[PDB]
């Protein structure tokens, strides 16, 4: 998932928006 | 924005910047 | 463990230190 | 909630565990 | 993206998250 | 400037992009 | 609590969360 | 000591309590 | 080097930047 | 002071400690 | 002490060196 | 430059003073 992606690959701030409450 | 390479606590700080006091979920798999 | 005021970024950093790979939810107000 | 418990009031790492998955 | 108060260290950390290898300038007041 | 826009007022990561090289 | 893997400044931040304004000693060998 | 342990191995928050003033 | 207000977590982070492997003591109030 | 090994956001935090609200430039090549 | 010198008053990285081992 | 130096080698706080406004 995103936690793994951002650490082993790269991720975007637009993906992190999906984890807001 | 630039793409991100965020490990450990650095991703929780980035989620705080994106979501703030909206709140968020930090959900490792 | 000391009781202290933990707010904003510092509060979710603390949640990362205590929960880590368990994950957490930060759902203020 | 968590802001009243730990930010405006004070809490230790034990009360934080309440918000772990 | 939430609008929030970003100050001091936390504001330049945010500039690092958004600008990264582009660089930035932090020129307050 | 950036303090009035983002610290005393509020801003999001979009206004921050204004101070990228 | 989860076990910790803390290097550099991250361990000083964890000691601040555990001890706060009690104070602490950061003592590399 | 603890500084080395936590970085090359793992350590616990109960160990860090020992370094409080 | 600028003189500034350094408090709490940010003050011990500063102590880590200036002292590093020397170690430090944070003994407030 | 100790010499520094600062990568990523850690160098922006160190520039904030050295320069503060003087401001600074973060300028990767 | 260190809070009065650097938090409530202001200090630079030179006064911090006073609290190095 | 300094950003690369401090990450692949070591740098000093006296070098970072050069990047103040
Ligand atoms: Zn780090
Ligand atoms: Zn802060």
């Amino acid at each position: 998932g995103i936690v793994e992606q951002c650490c082993t690959s790269i991720c975007s701030l637009y993906q992190l928006e999906n984890y807001c409450n | 924005f630039v793409k991100q390479h965020l490990c450990g606590s650095h991703l929780v700080e980035a989620l705080y910047l994106v979501c703030g006091e909206r709140g968020f979920f930090y959900t490792p798999e």
